[PDB]
C-alpha cells in the first residue's frame, strides 16, 4: 500500500530585506563642521525634522 | 551670514570729532538691539552703548555726554557721533548684535586720540 508519513516543507536559507533611503539626508555637517559657534550666553539649538 | 560693517575710525588729535559706522546683513530680525563696545590693550570689552528697536538709547558713564548713536530705519544701519575725544578713548572698538538668535561681532576699526 501507500501511507502518508510526513511532509516536506523546503525551509528558505537566506532573508532578503530591501528599504528606502531619502535623498537628503541632515544638517550635521552645518552643525558639526559649522565655521563658527555661539558664544555659551546664546547658545545655537537647531531644529532637526 | 550675517555681517557687521565697520567704518570710519583713525587717527584724530585730541579735541577732534569721528562718525564710526555699522551697517548690518544677513537675517537681522526686526526686533534687534545694537550695541558698541570698548578694548583697550589689555582691557576687557567695555560695554561704550547700545540702542534697541524701541529707539531707547543707553550710555555708560565713562562717556556721559559725549557720544552718540544714531539709527537708519531704511538700512537698519547705525553711525556713532563720537566727539570731545579724550586719550582715554584709544581702544578698538566693536560691534555688537543682539538680534534674538546668536549674537554677531564686527572686524574692528582703530580710534587713537593722543597729542
Amino acid at each position: 500500500g501507500i501511507y502518508q508519513t510526513s511532509n516536506f516543507r523546503v525551509q528558505p536559507t537566506e532573508s532578503i530585506v530591501r528599504f528606502p533611503n531619502i535623498t537628503n539626508l541632515c544638517p550635521f555637517g552645518e552643525v558639526f563642521n559649522a565655521t563658527r559657534f555661539a558664544s555659551v550666553y546664546a547658545w545655537n539649538r537647531k531644529r532637526i525634522s | 551670514q550675517v555681517q557687521l560693517q565697520e567704518s570710519g575710525g583713525g587717527l584724530v588729535q585730541a579735541g577732534g570729532s569721528l562718525r564710526l559706522s555699522c551697517a548690518a546683513s544677513g537675517s537681522i530680525f526686526s526686533p534687534n538691539t545694537m550695541g558698541w563696545f570698548r578694548q583697550a590693550l589689555g582691557k576687557q570689552r567695555e560695554m561704550v552703548a547700545v540702542i534697541s528697536s524701541i529707539a531707547s538709547t543707553q550710555y555708560a558713564n565713562f562717556v556721559k555726554g559725549r557720544f552718540t548713536i544714531t539709527r537708519d530705519n531704511t538700512k537698519n544701519t547705525v553711525h556713532l557721533q563720537m566727539n570731545s575725544l579724550i586719550p582715554e578713548d584709544t581702544a578698538v572698538y566693536y560691534c555688537y548684535a543682539v538680534d534674538k538668535s546668536q549674537d554677531y561681532w564686527g572686524q574692528g576699526t582703530q580710534v587713537t586720540v593722543s597729542s
